[PDB]
């Protein structure tokens, strides 16, 4: 079990880590985080008490680095970073666990949630998405915008989801206009999968990823990317039933976590009536179908 | 964007543009079988392209043969239309290529812009006119061609006889429009203003009766009467 501790919290904030999250006042005596589950990615974020304006945080693996959390009052945000003195951060962290100043992982037992949505992401292909070559762990904010965003304006600071258009020379064999646009199968498995994910669970991560940013930090092109990812599996005539049976259970934990209260702007009427009720997978997201009817049966 | 009676004299500006109208593509006659259900059979098509700035009429012929064995008629009458204006398209020399194409209807947006993806910088537009282009099929020389043809063809009229000569494009369109509309409303009553007569003839190179200007003016308010008729003989008004 390993440790975000933090310098100290000068301005008051929400903190979340994963799917929790806690308040800490201004000035509260308050010294990271603790017990964090090894095995998992891990986002920590951060919204201002001031200014709600801008949730951002960190994704980030423990397993990749010693990280310490320290507000830059310049940049006037929560700054992750690393230590590679692995004796001097160990002595600093003991003896706030000794003080007791740090908040739990909260974690109960009989909970995969966590595992169920970020079961495909690995903070290799992440780091890839997010381009900061000289950090382990990656920045993300409410405000970036995707590569494919920045095509209909800083490079540097893009989410570099892979592009998706369905009225693509990518997407539309030559001679084949109709039969691709309306099956996009061959889309899916060979220019997809087979050329650019390579297998199912990268196309996973990224849409599992996707769907985190979207939700945590309200990032409206990490949105419009998980739901072309969850159209392009339902308009396809041909999936593998492995990938069908387990997109279902992808999107099963990710509408059972979505707040309530951000379902109307979080998910996509037509994508989500055509995904359950018109498309070729219509009848193949049984869970999803089910939980979607009871929880937002507004939506459809 | 779409196309209205705001921006109504782009049609007529040095921009190279082509409507396509789809309505007569899959036409099909309803009737009964033997064992009391109903089945169709389909007849010829056409797709109807045109300039309305120069007149020029692509009339690709849509033989009932393209249909054999395929399924979901509706929805391939659309791709089909889609594929043979970009061959169209394709076959033209670069500087006589559209640089708009403006579909009369909005399901033809999506399977054209799918055929048309080599092709970047011509715009596909829809339409909020209510355009009266169904009614070339009653055209006798267009409706002979189609329904004569025997195999897939492309036959070019000028849907504007010699009128360039004498009137402005707007004034064509508008004359064209007129004559689609009434015809489309009442038919019979349609053809009967327009060669009820003797000595105002149809040219053999031409579609539409060779009538004076002043002939004109008498027939545009005929077909304007039959039409305002109509829509009350519809609505009693
Ligand atoms: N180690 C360390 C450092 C700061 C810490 C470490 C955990 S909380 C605050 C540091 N090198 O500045």
């Amino acid at each position: 079990m390993n440790t975000v501790p933090f310098t100290s919290a000068p301005i008051e904030v929400t903190i979340g880590i994963d799917q929790y999250s806690f308040n800490v006042k201004e000035n509260q005596p308050f010294h990271g985080i603790k017990d964090i589950p090894i095995g998992h990615v891990h986002v920590i974020h951060f919204q201002h008490a001031d200014n709600s304006s801008m949730r951002y945080g960190y994704w980030f693996d423990c397993r990749m680095g010693n990280f310490y959390i320290q507000y830059d009052p310049k940049d006037g945000l929560y700054k992750m970073m690393e230590e590679r003195d692995g004796a001097k951060f160990e002595n600093i962290v003991h003896n706030f666990k000794e003080r007791q100043m740090m908040v739990s992982y909260p974690k109960i037992d009989e909970d995969d949630t966590w595992y169920n949505l970020t079961e495909f992401v690995q903070m290799d292909k992440i780091r890839k998405i997010v381009r900061k070559d000289e950090n382990q762990f990656s920045y993300v904010d409410s405000s970036m915008t995707t590569v494919q965003e920045n095509e209909l304006s800083d490079p540097a600071h893009s989410l570099n989801y892979t592009v998706i258009n369905f009225k693509s020379r990518e997407a539309i064999r030559p001679g084949h206009e109709m039969e691709d646009f309306l099956d996009k199968s061959y889309y899916l498995n060979t220019v997809m999968l087979q050329g650019i994910f390579k297998n199912s669970s990268n196309y996973f991560g990224e849409l599992q990823f996707a769907f985190l940013n979207a939700m945590f930090f309200g990032n409206y092109g990490s949105s419009l990317q998980w739901h072309a990812m969850i159209e392009l599996i339902c308009s396809s005539a041909t999936v593998p039933k492995h990938m069908l049976d387990k997109l279902d259970e992808i999107l099963y934990y990710q509408i059972k976590t979505l707040p309530e209260q951000y379902s109307d702007i979080l998910l996509n009427e037509r994508v989500w009536n055509i995904c359950l009720y018109s498309s070729f997978q219509k009848n193949s997201l049984h869970n999803t179908e089910k939980i979607m009817e009871n929880k937002y049966p507004e939506l459809l | 964007g779409a196309m209205n009676s705001s921006n109504y004299a782009e049609l007529f500006n040095n921009d190279i543009k082509l409507f396509v109208d789809d309505t007569n593509v899959y036409r099909v006659t309803v009737h009964k079988t033997f064992e009391g259900n109903v089945a169709t059979k389909a007849i010829n098509g056409c797709i109807f392209t045109l300039n309305p700035k120069t007149g020029h009429l692509f009339l690709k012929i849509i033989h009932t043969s393209v249909w054999a064995g395929q399924k979901r008629l509706s929805q391939l009458a659309k791709w089909k239309t889609a594929e043979e204006v970009s061959a169209l398209v394709r076959s033209l020399p670069k500087e006589e290529q559209p640089k708009q194409i403006i579909v009369t209807r909005k399901a033809m947006l999506d399977p054209l812009e799918v055929h048309m993806l080599d092709f970047p910088n011509i715009a596909i537009r829809p339409t909020e006119l209510r355009l009266p282009f169904s009614a070339a099929m009653s055209i006798d020389k267009l409706s002979d061609v189609v329904m004569k043809a025997t195999e897939p063809q492309m036959v070019l009229f000028n849907i504007y006889d010699d009128w360039l000569d004498r009137i402005s494009s707007y004034t064509a369109f508008s004359r064209l429009t007129l004559l689609l509309r009434a015809l489309k409303t009442n038919e019979e009553s349609a053809k009967m203003i327009l060669l009820s007569d003797p000595t105002i003839t149809i040219k053999s190179y031409h579609l539409w009766p060779s009538f004076t200007d002043e002939q004109w003016i008498t027939i545009e308010s005929q077909m304007r009467d039959l039409i305002l008729t109509e829509y009350g003989r519809k609505y009693n008004v």
